[PDB]
């Protein structure tokens, strides 16, 4: 909708840890703040993928 | 003088690279190609909350030995 898929935080706002919070792509075409995302593939401990669709990621842009 | 530094890949591995404190994100990149096989352009490297820009040293991040980086893959274009 309009909230950060991993947070539940709205994009138009700051990420739970925050300043400045950008917000990234995914190739599946999911958006999440930056330091969420950055938090979640961090974590990961098998191929970086999309917590959502659970696709491959890569940031888009 | 040389250092360390660790580096988590797509993959999901933790590689280490020999760098110094004032080549290049774009050295560090070409590096990464070697032993990843990912093109330079294609990667994208953050440490802690920063993405790192190419032009720039690891010094200029303060990246210390045995700092810790992300890498991530960029949508080629
Ligand atoms: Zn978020
Ligand atoms: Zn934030
Ligand atoms: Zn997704």
């Amino acid at each position: 909708d309009e909230n950060c898929g991993i947070c539940r935080m709205a994009f138009n706002g700051c990420c739970p840890d925050c300043d400045d919070c950008p917000l990234v792509w995914g190739q599946c075409s999911h958006c999440f703040h930056m330091h969420c995302i950055l938090k979640w593939l961090h974590a990961q401990q098998v191929q970086q993928h999309c917590p959502m669709c659970r696709q491959e990621w890569k940031f888009k842009e | 003088s040389g250092m360390q530094i660790l580096v988590k890949t797509p993959r999901g591995k933790t590689i280490t690279l020999e760098v110094e404190p004032s080549d290049t994100i774009e050295n560090v990149k070409a590096k990464i190609q070697d032993k990843e096989g990912i093109p330079p352009d294609q990667q994208i490297l953050f440490f802690a909350v920063k993405r790192l820009e190419d032009g720039r040293t690891l010094s200029d991040y303060n990246i210390q030995k045995k700092s810790s980086l992300l890498l991530a893959m960029r949508v080629p274009g």
